[PDB]
């Protein structure tokens, strides 16, 4: 099987929603962020699955696993829900609960 | 915040 | 992740596995907090899923870990599940975690944060390896 | 989770690999064969298994789950090996092992 | 499958599912003899999966299933990993399964076969129902 | 082949 019993890690560029497009088109929404088309992948299981990027020291969450490639190709960019445009709504539901 | 403690 | 490498394990704390009732990995998750998690609505979680934290091997006999029980989920109402958009859920677990050299969290940006095309980021899963 | 615990089975069209290029354009080669974009769709979970059709009151194997829509979308078809191209390799092998 | 049925229990006998030495289920097969399965090439399986015979409910408690180790795997060398062209691969069991009212092999078409496009079909599987 | 003892 193609499962790895071992957590993995990868490195990889965040793209502009412009340079997404490119291969999306118009399925690429505002709450959404692409990174890779390097060579490397999300592939299924890894749905859900942070993305993060360091500032100030520390790792930050940027993107969680949303969809991508039917194949994983590695020239392919995922795409990932964008944190940013849904943290107020992470604060808030926190705030309340 | 965002700091392990074995570094990646 | 294909074209991946495997990490030290310790070294992305934050890291979370969700198991269905069965037993095994449907997703991935994000710990916020010792009580929230953070993961895409997509995964359809459930009361029954349980989150597993302090996991790097899942073929282990038995391995020193922590299986959190979920209290209630939250999905984003505004979660379109035709267009993917606003693919994000809380969990709000019922035992929270305990912090620890291994389980600990992530930070979270703020609406007004940018991070600029080209910025080198990291994502880990348990996701396959090839398609 | 998402995951059935009971199998489940959908019935379907078959495509023609014209129509199903439409949608795929040049992704689909030789050894494909689409069904569905009519109401259901394979998902993840599904690869390797089985597509068949009755002939001669007889189920037979004509598809192979091999990929399709990135978000599993019942209005894209799915693509599955076609077997018809590759059963003399099938045949071949067994008649040999 | 999303938007699916429930199956009758054995009612599509060649049905298998292959599970990984960790233990769970990562892709679908169709028997084509007692020793022989057809599967994707993607799934990657090598013998240290196994076939698992006879299953309904990945839940079952237990049941009446067999569970076959795989003593060749047979990988077309045409397959694309980039393209995913001639998605195939045979798995020979190590050790036979026994042919019942629930577990039996589907036919197998022939080169020059023609299904016709629109013909009606039937997909089986356990994947997600819902993306 | 082809013909289940339990019919779809
Ligand atoms: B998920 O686990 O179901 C798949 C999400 C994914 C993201 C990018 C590339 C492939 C798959
Ligand atoms: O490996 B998979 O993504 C399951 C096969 C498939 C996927 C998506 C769409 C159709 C079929």
């Amino acid at each position: 099987a193609n499962t790895p019993d071992r957590l993995q890690q990868a490195s990889l560029p965040l793209l502009s929603n412009t340079n997404c497009k490119k291969y999306w088109g118009t399925k690429i929404k505002d709450a959404m962020i692409c990174a890779g088309a390097s060579g490397v992948s999300s592939c299924m299981g890894d749905s859900g699955g942070p993305l993060v990027c360091k500032k100030n020291g520390a790792w930050t969450l940027v993107g969680i696993v949303s969809w991508g490639s039917s194949t994983c190709s590695t020239s392919t960019p995922g795409v990932y829900a964008r944190v940013t445009a849904l943290v107020n709504w992470v604060q808030q539901t926190l705030a309340a609960n | 915040c965002g700091v392990p403690a074995i570094q990646p | 992740i294909v074209n991946g490498e495997e990490a030290v394990p310790g070294s992305w704390p934050w890291q979370v596995s969700l198991q269905d009732k069965t037993g095994f990995h449907f997703c991935g998750g994000s710990l916020i907090n010792e009580n929230w998690v953070v993961t895409a609505a997509h995964c359809g979680v459930t009361t029954s899923d349980v989150v597993v934290a302090g996991e790097f091997d899942q073929g282990s006999s038995s391995e020193k870990i922590q299986k959190l029980k979920i209290a209630k989920v939250f999905k984003n109402s505004k979660y379109n599940s035709l267009t993917i958009n606003n693919d994000i859920t809380l969990l709000k677990l019922s035992t929270a975690a305990s912090f620890s050299q291994t389980v600990s969290a992530v930070c979270l940006p703020s609406a007004s944060d940018d991070f600029a095309a080209g910025t080198t980021c990291v994502t880990t899963g348990w996701g396959l390896t090839r398609y």
